[PDB]
C-alpha cells in the first residue's frame, strides 16, 4: 500500500520570493525593480514546475484542489472590480455637469466590444480542440495579433486624451478602471504564451484556467463598456 | 437529541440475585511530567515517551474486553507530543446501518 | 477504485523493449526470484505460448491452464488474504459503515501496523451518539464506552512481511514443470514465417534464445538512433 | 501502488549505548533540574484522561523553582489577597518615582479658589 | 529513525542547546527595543532631553523640583 | 430528590446532620468521609458502619486537601460537592421541612432586599 | 510522459540513473566551480523556455 | 506519604548549568566518533551534516527502503495456540511508576460512567 | 546491510553532560554572557555574520 | 458516458509499416481503428456497422469444452465460434463470471482472552444496559432540575434591574422640577467673558 497524499517536506522558493518582495521596499533606483522583477517571474515559474512535477503523484483529489483555487481568485478579481465601480459610482453626483470631454459612445466602444469578441472565439476554438485531442497552429498566432492591436489602441487613447487625472475624479476612476482591464489583459499574455498541446490532455489544470479567465476579462469589460462609454 | 442506548426490560434481567455492578476503577494511574534517565540517548529517549503514551492505555473489564482511552475528537489520537507524521494509515471513522447483502453470510 | 487515477499504457501491457534479453535464464528463474518485469514476461511468454497452440488446448486441464497463464487457483487462505487487502484498499478512499459490532462479530479494522486510528459512532437512529476516537492496539477487545460497541484489529502480517498481490501469489502458488524452450520454438515457427509475424513476443523471445539480432529483421529492429 | 511511500514501517534499532571507559554509563544533557530548597509539597489533581477515565496528577515543589515552590506551599486565600495588594502597591510606587517633587502651579490652593469663582460665574 | 520521529526532537525529549532559547528572547527584547529607543531619540532631537520632567510643559510652582 | 422518587437502585443515605462539620485538614495526608451518616466520628468513617464493611453499596469516600486549613464537610451526605460542603445540607433540610425553609429564605430574602434597595435607592 | 498517457521507459534506454543522479555527496568537488556555476545555469531550463515564448510579444508592444 | 521520595534516587542533582561542560572541556558541537552514531554528536543531537548539509530529502544517500518484492520489514504479533484457536496477546504499556515515577497504589476511585446527557 | 555491536566504550572517562543544576530566576543574566563570550561556537558565528 | 464518449485508451493502425506519426510530416496516410475501420469513416457510421470477432478454426474444439464444462458459459462460446460475437457481448461474458473475494472471520486470531474472562461477557454486557438506563434517567432529571434553576437567575435579574428602574423613575421627576423650581436653575446670570 502507500500514504494516501506523499507529503512535500521542504521548501526554499518561499524564502526566496519574499525576499524579492522585500527588494521592492528597499530600492534606491528604479532600476533593480525592473531586474527584481524578472527574478520574481522566474521563481514563480519554477514553483509552476513543481505542481507539473506532483503529476507523478497520481493523485485524483489534485486537479481538483488547483480548479476550486482558481474559481477562488476569479472571485478576488471580480470583488477587485467591484471596488472600483464603487468608487466610481459613489461620486456619480458629481459627474456630467463638469467642463470635462467624456467619451464618445460610438467608436471606442464599438471596436473594443468587436476585437475582444473575437478573442473569445479564438479561446473557444482552443477549447474546442483541446476536448477533441486536435490542435490549430494559427490560433495561437490570432491571439497575439488581437493582443498587439488592443495596446496599439490603448496607448494611443491615453496620449491622445485631452483630460487628466488631476481634472476631477471622473477622469481619475475612468483612467483607473481602464488600466485595471488592461493588466488583466496583459496577465493573459503572461498566461497563453505558453499554450501548447500536451499529450495528458484533460488532467491538464491550465486549459480550463486559460477558458475561465479569458471569459472573465471580457465581461468585465463588458460591464466597462456600460458604465463608462455607454 | 441524544440520550444514551435505548434499553429493554428483558435486557435488565440479572443471571444471578447477587450481581451489582462491577468496581473497576476508571483512574489510569498517579502521573506528573515524564522523567527520562541521564543516560537514555535521543533515540532512546523517544522510545520512553512513546511508551507513557495515556491513549495507549485501557481499562481490562471482567469479561476480557477493554474500554480505552476514548476522546470527542481525533486531536488527542496523536502521539504526545505530535510526531512528524500522524496518520499513516487513514483513521476510521465507524458508521452503522441495517443493510446486509447475502454475499457476506453462509448456510 | 474511486481514488486511483486514469489507467496507464503499462496498466494494460508491457513495451517488448522491456523484455529481458536472458531468455533462456528468465524462463528457468523460480517465481520467487522473478522481479515484477521479469515475473510478468514470463507469465505472458509461458501464457501465449500454450494460447497459441490450439490443437494442445482441449487436452489440458484448468489447473495446467491457469499455471501456463500464471493465474493463481483461489483457495480459502489466499482468498481470505486477497479479500482483506481489496478491503484496505477500499477504505483508504472510502467510507467505513457496516453493522454494529459485537463480540460474536466484532467490528474488523484492517491495519498493517499494530495500531489505528478508529472512531465509534454508536448504532442505527437514536443510538447513534457523537463521534468517541480511540487507539485501536493488536491483540485487545476493544469496547466502545458509551453504546458497547466491540472493536478487533486485523493485521495483515505474513513472516516478516505485509499481505501484498505478490506475497500471497508466492506463498501459495508452487512452480510446475520447468517451461521448455522447444515449446516456444515450436510455437514461432507456427505463426511466424516468410517475413509473417503474427506471434511477436515468441519472435522477440526466441532471438533472445539465439543471442540476439539473429532472426531476419531482429537487428534493424534493436538500432535505435537516441 | 507498487513502490509508492509505505503505509508503514518498522523503527530501526537504535544506535549502541556509549560507556565510557571505567564503565560508567554515558550520560546526556537533560533539561530536568532537581531544584534545591527545602519545600516537599505534593500537589495531586484528578484529570481528565479522554471521556471515560481520568488521572491523578501530580506536582512535586523539588520539580519547581525555590520562588514557586514557596509560594504554592501557602494556601491560595492568605497568599492571593497579599499578592493582589502588593502588585498594585508596586505599581503605583513605581510611577510615583518619577514625579517626587513636583509642584504644578495650578494645583496650589490660589488657582484652586480661582476654579471656584469661574464655576460660580458660569454656574457649572 | 526513532529521533525523527518527534518534531524538534530536542528539544522535546529536553536535550537542545539552551542558547536557542536565549535567542527567543533576545530577539523579543529586540522587538520591545523598538519602541523604547525611537521614543528617547525623538525626544531628544526636538526638545534636546531624552525624556522629560513631569508636568515640565506646564507652569511650576518656584519650588519645584 | 434523584434518590427518592427517580431512582432506586443507588443506595440511599441518613442525615447525621443537616449542618457541615468544621474540622482541620493538613495537605499530605488522606481523609475517609463517611457516606451513609451512621458513622460515630463523623465526618469521618469510623470502622464499623456501612461505608467500612462496604455494605449496602456504601463506600468510603476519599479525601485530600491542596493545602493547610479548616475546610467544611458534608453532614447531610447528599452535596454535590461531597466530602466537601457547598450548601446542600441546607437544600436537603428544606426538602424534609419545607415550612422551615421558607422562613429562612423569606428571612435571607427580606435582608438581601433592605441593604441592596438601601444603598442603591 | 510517465503519467497515464504513457508509462516507463525500458532500461534498454535509461540514461538518468538515480544511484548516479542522486548521492549529491560531495558533488562540488566532483565538478569544480565552473561545473556548479553551469549546473546553476542549466537548473532554469524551465524559465528558459518561458522567456523565449514571453520576450517577443514585449517587443512588439514596445 | 510522601510519593517523591520513592523516586528520589533516579533523580541524581545535576552538575552543569544547562547540562553541558564549556565547549573547550569537550566540545559537543562535533560529530561523535562512535561507531553507528555517524548522524549524532557527542552530546546526543542530532548533527547538522545529517538533517541539513547532507539532508536525504535533498538527494544526499540515497538509499530506497522498499525491497524488489515491494515488501518492508514488519514485526508480527505476539501470537499463541490455545485451546484449539490462535490468540494475539496484546502489548501492555510499562507501569506509569517506570515512565513517571510515582509509586501506582492508592490511586483514587473513578467510576465507569456514560456520557452526561440532557434528556427530556 | 551493516552489523553494529550492542554498545561501545569510548575511549574517555569523562561524564561532560548530564542533567540540568538548580537555577535561579536570574541565572541567565551570566550563563549567556559567558557562553557568547566563552563558547567558541558562539562568538566565531557573531563574528563571522559581522564581518561579512 | 464518461469523457464524451473518448476512450482514454485505444487501438490505432497503419498501413505502411515504417510509418511513424512523429517524425514523417506526411499527408497522405490515414490511420484505422482497432476494427481496422479507415479513419476517414465517422464513428456515427462505423459503429453501426457490426463487427464480430473470428478466431481460427482450430480453437472451435477448445472453446466447445469450455461451453460443456460451464453451461452458463456455453451460449457466449456458441457466438464466439459461429463468428456472432461482437465487443458487447464478450464485455457481458467478462462480467458475468467475475465473483467478488471471501473474507472468512474463522481464520482471523482472536485477542487473548481467559477462559473465566469468556464466561463474564454475559455480566458485562448486563452491566453497560444499566449504565445506560441510569444514563437516560438522569438526563431527565438533570434537565428539569437546572432549568428551573435558570428561573432563579432571570427573577435575580429582574429585580436588580428593577432597582436601576427605580432609580430613573425618581431621577426623571427630579429632571422635571429643575426649570420649574431648582433654585440652582439661574438666568440672567452668566455674562460673556469677551476675548482675551
Ligand atoms: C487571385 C487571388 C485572389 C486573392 C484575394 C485575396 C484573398 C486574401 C485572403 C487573406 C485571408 C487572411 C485571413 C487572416 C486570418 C487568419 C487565417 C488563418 O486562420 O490562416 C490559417 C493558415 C494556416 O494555418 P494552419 O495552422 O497551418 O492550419 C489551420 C487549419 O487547420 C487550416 O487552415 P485553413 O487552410 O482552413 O485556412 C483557411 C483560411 C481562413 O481565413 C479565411 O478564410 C479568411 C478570409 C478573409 C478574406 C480577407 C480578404 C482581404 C482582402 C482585402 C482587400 C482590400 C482592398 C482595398 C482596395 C482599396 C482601393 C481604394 O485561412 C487562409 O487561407 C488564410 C490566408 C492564407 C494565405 C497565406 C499566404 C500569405 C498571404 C497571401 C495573400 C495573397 C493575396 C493575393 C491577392 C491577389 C488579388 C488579385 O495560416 C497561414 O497560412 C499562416 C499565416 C498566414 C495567414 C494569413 C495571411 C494574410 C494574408 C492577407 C492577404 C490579403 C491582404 C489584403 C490587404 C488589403 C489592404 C487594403
Ligand atoms: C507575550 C509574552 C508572554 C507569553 C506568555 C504565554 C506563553 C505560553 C507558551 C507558548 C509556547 C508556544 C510553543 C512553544 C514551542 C517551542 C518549541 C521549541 O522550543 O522549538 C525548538 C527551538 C529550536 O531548538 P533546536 O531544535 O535545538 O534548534 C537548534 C537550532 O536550529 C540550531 O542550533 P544552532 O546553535 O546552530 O543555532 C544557530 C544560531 C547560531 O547561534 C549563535 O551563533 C549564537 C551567538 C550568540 C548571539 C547572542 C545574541 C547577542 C546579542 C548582542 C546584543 C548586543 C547589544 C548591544 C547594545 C549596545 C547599546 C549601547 O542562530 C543563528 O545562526 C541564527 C539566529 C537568528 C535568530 C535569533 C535572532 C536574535 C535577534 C536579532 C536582532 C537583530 C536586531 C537588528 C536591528 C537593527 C535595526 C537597523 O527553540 C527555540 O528556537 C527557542 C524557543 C524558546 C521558547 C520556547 C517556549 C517556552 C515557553 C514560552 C516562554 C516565554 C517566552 C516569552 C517571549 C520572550 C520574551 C523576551
Ligand atoms: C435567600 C438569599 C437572597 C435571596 C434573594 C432573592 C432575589 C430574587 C431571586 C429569586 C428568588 C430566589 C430564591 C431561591 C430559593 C432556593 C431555590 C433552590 O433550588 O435552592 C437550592 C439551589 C441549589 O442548591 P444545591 O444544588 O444544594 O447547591 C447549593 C450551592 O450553594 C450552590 O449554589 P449556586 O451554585 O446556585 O450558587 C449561586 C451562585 C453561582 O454564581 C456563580 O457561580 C458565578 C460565577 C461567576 C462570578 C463572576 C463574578 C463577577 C465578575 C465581574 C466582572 C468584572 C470584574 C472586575 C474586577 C475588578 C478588580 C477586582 O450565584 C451567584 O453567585 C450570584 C451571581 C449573580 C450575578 C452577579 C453579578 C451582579 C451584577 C448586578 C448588576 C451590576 C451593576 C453595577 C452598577 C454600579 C455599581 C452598583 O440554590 C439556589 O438556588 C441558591 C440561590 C442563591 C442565589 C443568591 C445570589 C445573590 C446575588 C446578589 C447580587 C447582588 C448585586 C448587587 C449590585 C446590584 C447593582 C444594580
Ligand atoms: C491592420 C494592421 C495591418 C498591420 C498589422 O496590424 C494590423 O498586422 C498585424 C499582425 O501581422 C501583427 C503580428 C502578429 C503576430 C505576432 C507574433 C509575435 O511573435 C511571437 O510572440 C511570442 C510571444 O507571443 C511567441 O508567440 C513567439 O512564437 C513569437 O514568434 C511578434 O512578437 C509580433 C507579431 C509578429 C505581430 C506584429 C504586429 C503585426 C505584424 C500587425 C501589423 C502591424
Ligand atoms: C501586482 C498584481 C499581480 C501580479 C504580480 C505577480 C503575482 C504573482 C502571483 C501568482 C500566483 C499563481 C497562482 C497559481 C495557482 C494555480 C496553479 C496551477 O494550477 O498551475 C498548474 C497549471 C497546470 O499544470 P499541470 O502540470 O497540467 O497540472 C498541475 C497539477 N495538477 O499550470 C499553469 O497554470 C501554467 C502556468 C504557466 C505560466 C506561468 C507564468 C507565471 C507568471 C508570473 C507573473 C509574475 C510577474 C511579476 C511582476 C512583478 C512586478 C509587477
Ligand atoms: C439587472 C442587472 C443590474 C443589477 C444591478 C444590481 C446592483 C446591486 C447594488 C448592490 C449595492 C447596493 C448599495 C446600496 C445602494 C446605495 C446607493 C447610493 O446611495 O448611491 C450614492 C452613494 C454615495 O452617496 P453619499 O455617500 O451619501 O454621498 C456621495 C457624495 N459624493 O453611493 C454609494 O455609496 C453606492 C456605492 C455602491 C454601488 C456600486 C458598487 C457596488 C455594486 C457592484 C455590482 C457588481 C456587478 C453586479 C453584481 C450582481 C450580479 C448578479
Ligand atoms: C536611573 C535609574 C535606573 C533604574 C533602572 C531599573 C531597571 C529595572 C529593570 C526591571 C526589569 C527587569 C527585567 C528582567 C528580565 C529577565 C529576562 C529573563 O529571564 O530572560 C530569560 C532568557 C532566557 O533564559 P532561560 O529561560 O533561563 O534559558 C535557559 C534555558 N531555560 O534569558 C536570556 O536570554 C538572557 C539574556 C536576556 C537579555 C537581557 C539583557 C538585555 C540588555 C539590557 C541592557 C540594559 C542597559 C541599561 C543601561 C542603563 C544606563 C544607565
Ligand atoms: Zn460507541
Ligand atoms: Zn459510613
Ligand atoms: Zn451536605
Amino acid at each position: 500500500f502507500e500514504l494516501n497524499i506523499n507529503i512535500i517536506n521542504y521548501n526554499y522558493l518561499g524564502i526566496i520570493i519574499t525576499v524579492i518582495i522585500s527588494i521592492y521596499i528597499y530600492n534606491n533606483s528604479n532600476i533593480i525593480s525592473v531586474y527584481n522583477s524578472n527574478l520574481l517571474l522566474i521563481n514563480i515559474n519554477i514553483w509552476m514546475k513543481y505542481n507539473i512535477l506532483d503529476m507523478l503523484n497520481l493523485n485524483v483529489l489534485d486537479y481538483k484542489i488547483l480548479l476550486w483555487i482558481v474559481v477562488i481568485i476569479i472571485s478576488n478579481e471580480i470583488l477587485l472590480f467591484v471596488s472600483f465601480y464603487w468608487i466610481y459610482y459613489h461620486n456619480y453626483i458629481n459627474y456630467y455637469h463638469v467642463n470635462i470631454l467624456i467619451l464618445n459612445s460610438y467608436n471606442i466602444v464599438y471596436n473594443n466590444i468587436i476585437l475582444l469578441t473575437l478573442l473569445s472565439t479564438i479561446v473557444n476554438i482552443k477549447f474546442y480542440n483541446y476536448i477533441l485531442s486536435y490542435y490549430k497552429y494559427i490560433l495561437s498566432y490570432l491571439i497575439y495579433y488581437n493582443n498587439y492591436m488592443f495596446n496599439n489602441k490603448i496607448i494611443l487613447e491615453y496620449k491622445n486624451n485631452s483630460n487628466y487625472t488631476n481634472d476631477s475624479v471622473y477622469m481619475t476612476s475612468y483612467f483607473y478602471i481602464i488600466l485595471l482591464h488592461y493588466i488583466h489583459i496583459y496577465d493573459s499574455i503572461i498566461l497563453i504564451v505558453v499554450y501548447n498541446y500536451v499529450n495528458y490532455k484533460n488532467i491538464n489544470n491550465y486549459y480550463i484556467n486559460i477558458n475561465i479567465y479569458y471569459h472573465l476579462i471580457e465581461v468585465l469589460y463588458i460591464v466597462i463598456s456600460i458604465l463608462l462609454y455607454l | 437529541i441524544y440520550e444514551g442506548q435505548t434499553v429493554q426490560e428483558s435486557e435488565l434481567i440479572p443471571q444471578e440475585d447477587d450481581w451489582v455492578i462491577e468496581e473497576t476503577n476508571f483512574c489510569l494511574g498517579r502521573n506528573c511530567y515524564v522523567r527520562f534517565r541521564e543516560e537514555d540517548d535521543l533515540a532512546r529517549r523517544a522510545l520512553h515517551q512513546m511508551d507513557s503514551q495515556l491513549n495507549k492505555m485501557h481499562t481490562r473489564l471482567r469479561d476480557g474486553t477493554v474500554i480505552p482511552y476514548m476522546s470527542f475528537h481525533p486531536d488527542e489520537m496523536v502521539d504526545r507530543p505530535a510526531p512528524i507524521h500522524t496518520f499513516s494509515e487513514k483513521p476510521l471513522l465507524k458508521w452503522t446501518w441495517d443493510e446486509t447483502y447475502e454475499e457476506a453470510y453462509d448456510d | 477504485y474511486r481514488h486511483w487515477h486514469r489507467m496507464s499504457e503499462d496498466d494494460w501491457a508491457l513495451p517488448l523493449d522491456s523484455m529481458p534479453e536472458d531468455v533462456k535464464t528468465l524462463m528457468a528463474t523460480p517465481q520467487t526470484e522473478r522481479g515484477f518485469v521479469e515475473d510478468y514476461w514470463y507469465n505472458r511468454i509461458r501464457g501465449e505460448a500454450t494460447l497459441l497452440d490450439p490443437e494442445a488446448l482441449p487436452s489440458k486441464s484448468y489447473i495446467a491452464l491457469a499455471r501456463d497463464m500464471g493465474l493463481q487457483i483461489v483457495d480459502e487462505p489466499s482468498s481470505h488474504m486477497m479479500g482483506l487487502i481489496e478491503l484496505y484498499e477500499y477504505l483508504r478512499g472510502a467510507s467505513f459503515v457496516g453493522p454494529f459490532g459485537t463480540i460474536e462479530n466484532p467490528v474488523l479494522v484492517p491495519a498493517v501496523g499494530q495500531e489505528r486510528v478508529v472512531a465509534c459512532t454508536g448504532g442505527v437512529g437514536d443510538e447513534e451518539h457523537f463521534t468517541l476516537w480511540f487507539r485501536c492496539r493488536e491483540g485487545f477487545m476493544y469496547r466502545c464506552g458509551e453504546c458497547d460497541q466491540i472493536f478487533m484489529l486485523v493485521r495483515l502480517y505474513y513472516e516478516d512481511r505485509y499481505w501484498t498481490q505478490t506475497l500471497v501469489r508466492d506463498t501459495f502458488m508452487s512452480d510446475g514443470d520447468m517451461f521448455d524452450l522447444k515449446t516456444l520454438e515450436r510455437v514461432h515457427k507456427m505463426w511466424n514465417k516468410d517475413e509473417m509475424v503474427r506471434w511477436e513476443v515468441g519472435y522477440w523471445a526466441q532471438d533472445y534464445v539465439l543471442g540476439k539480432g539473429v532472426l531476419p529483421g531482429m537487428v534493424e529492429e534493436h538500432t535505435r538512433v537516441n | 501502488r507498487i513502490g509508492g511511500p509505505p503505509v508503514f514501517m518498522q523503527f530501526p534499532p537504535p544506535p549502541p549505548k556509549e560507556y565510557l571507559a571505567d564503565g560508567t554509563p554515558k550520560t546526556y544533557p537533560l533539561h530536568q533540574p532537581v531544584f534545591d530548597h527545602g519545600y516537599t509539597w505534593e500537589h495531586w489533581y484528578m484529570t481528565n484522561a479522554g471521556v471515560f477515565h481520568t488521572v491523578y496528577y501530580g506536582e512535586f515543589a523539588k520539580d519547581f523553582p525555590w520562588r514557586w515552590g514557596f509560594v504554592a506551599e501557602k494556601p491560595f486565600w492568605v497568599g492571593a489577597p497579599i499578592l493582589v495588594l502588593g502588585v498594585l502597591c508596586l505599581g503605583h510606587i513605581i510611577q510615583t518615582m518619577g514625579q517626587i517633587g513636583v509642584r504644578p502651579k495650578r494645583y496650589t490652593p490660589e488657582w484652586v479658589e480661582a476654579t471656584k469663582e469661574r464655576e460660580r460665574a458660569e454656574n457649572t | 529513525n526513532l529521533e525523527d520521529h518527534f518534531d524538534l526532537a530536542e528539544y522535546m525529549m529536553k536535550m537542545h542547546n539552551p542558547m536557542s532559547e536565549y535567542l527567543y528572547w533576545i530577539a523579543g527584547f529586540v522587538s520591545g527595543l523598538h519602541g523604547i529607543l525611537p521614543l528617547l531619540h525623538s525626544n531628544y532631537y526636538f526638545s534636546g532631553m531624552f525624556l522629560p520632567r513631569d508636568n515640565d510643559n506646564t507652569q511650576l510652582c518656584d519650588d519645584s523640583w | 430528590t434523584w434518590t427518592e422518587i427517580w431512582w432506586e437502585h443507588d443506595p440511599t443515605p441518613k442525615v447525621a446532620q443537616y449542618r457541615p462539620y468544621v474540622c482541620t485538614v493538613e495537605s499530605g495526608k488522606v481523609y475517609w468521609w463517611c457516606a451513609c451518616g451512621e458513622s460515630k466520628t463523623q465526618p469521618w468513617v469510623d470502622g464499623h458502619c456501612k461505608c467500612s464493611k462496604r455494605e449496602g453499596g456504601f463506600r468510603p469516600r476519599r479525601w485530600e486537601p491542596e493545602h493547610d486549613g479548616v475546610r467544611l464537610f458534608c453532614g447531610c451526605k447528599s452535596c454535590f460537592s461531597s466530602p466537601t460542603w457547598n450548601g446542600g445540607c441546607f437544600t436537603k433540610w428544606m426538602q424534609s421541612n419545607p415550612a422551615g425553609g421558607m422562613l429562612y429564605c423569606f428571612a435571607a430574602a427580606f435582608g438581601f432586599g433592605t441593604l441592596t434597595v438601601y444603598r442603591k435607592f | 510522459w510517465p503519467l497515464w498517457c504513457g508509462g516507463g521507459v525500458p532500461d534498454k534506454f535509461i540514461k538518468i540513473d538515480p544511484d548516479v543522479h542522486f548521492n549529491l555527496q560531495g558533488y562540488r568537488e566532483r565538478i569544480g566551480w565552473y561545473g556548479f556555476f553551469t549546473a546553476f545555469l542549466q537548473a532554469n531550463y524551465h524559465a528558459f523556455v518561458y522567456f523565449v515564448r514571453f520576450i517577443p510579444i514585449n517587443i512588439a508592444i514596445f | 506519604k510522601s510519593y517523591y521520595d520513592d523516586f528520589k534516587d533516579r533523580l541524581k542533582p545535576g552538575k552543569y548549568t544547562q547540562g553541558r561542560c564549556p565547549q573547550s572541556e569537550g566540545d559537543y558541537r562535533q560529530e561523535s566518533k562512535t561507531i553507528g552514531r555517524e548522524h549524532l554528536n557527542d552530546d546526543g543531537t542530532r548533527s547538522k551534516r545529517y538533517t541539513v548539509k547532507e539532508a536525504d530529502a535533498l538527494g544526499y544517500h540515497y538509499h530506497p527502503p522498499i525491497d524488489k518484492k515491494g515488501q518492508v520489514y514488519v514485526k508480527g504479533p505476539n501470537t499463541v495456540i490455545e485451546r484449539g484457536q490462535t490468540w494475539i496477546k496484546g502489548y501492555e504499556l510499562p507501569s506509569m511508576e517506570y515512565t513517571y515515577g510515582p509509586k501506582q497504589e492508592d490511586i483514587p476511585f473513578y467510576p465507569r460512567v456514560k456520557l452526561n446527557v440532557w434528556g427530556n | 546491510g551493516r552489523e553494529l555491536p550492542e554498545y561501545v566504550v569510548l575511549p574517555h572517562n569523562q561524564q561532560r553532560y548530564g542533567r540540568d543544576k538548580s537555577y535561579s530566576y536570574f541565572t541567565c543574566l551570566w550563563h549567556f554572557p559567558k557562553m557568547v563570550f566563552t563558547e567558541k561556537w558562539c562568538y566565531t558565528n557573531i563574528m563571522w555574520f559581522v564581518f561579512w | 458516458a464518461y469523457n464524451g464518449g473518448y476512450p482514454f485508451h485505444y487501438v490505432v493502425q497503419y498501413d505502411d509499416p515504417n510509418y511513424d506519426c512523429e517524425a514523417d510530416f506526411e499527408f497522405e496516410e490515414i490511420p484505422r481503428d482497432e476494427f481496422g475501420v479507415p479513419a476517414h469513416i465517422p464513428p456515427e457510421l462505423s459503429t453501426q456497422i457490426r463487427h464480430t470477432y473470428y478466431v481460427p478454426p482450430q480453437y472451435y474444439p477448445f472453446l466447445k469444452k469450455l461451453g460443456e464444462d460451464t453451461p452458463e458459459l456455453k451460449p457466449y462460446t456458441d457466438k464466439l465460434i459461429m463468428g456472432d460475437m461482437t465487443y458487447d457481448d464478450y464485455e457481458e461474458m467478462f462480467y458475468k463470471f467475475a465473483k467478488p473475494l471471501k473474507i472468512y472471520r474463522s481464520r482471523l486470531p482472536l485477542p487473548y482472552r481467559t477462559d473465566e474472562e469468556i464466561s463474564q461477557e454475559k455480566y458485562v454486557n448486563w452491566c453497560g444496559r444499566w449504565y445506560s438506563y441510569r444514563q437516560r434517567l438522569q438526563g431527565d432529571y438533570y434537565s428539569r432540575h437546572y432549568f428551573r434553576d435558570w428561573l432563579i437567575g432571570v427573577m435575580l435579574g429582574m429585580y436588580l434591574g428593577n432597582l436601576c428602574v427605580q432609580q430613573h423613575r425618581q431621577y426623571r421627576v427630579d429632571m422635571k422640577l429643575f426649570y420649574l423650581e431648582a433654585p440652582e436653575h439661574k438666568i440672567n446670570w452668566v455674562k460673556p467673558r469677551g476675548d482675551l
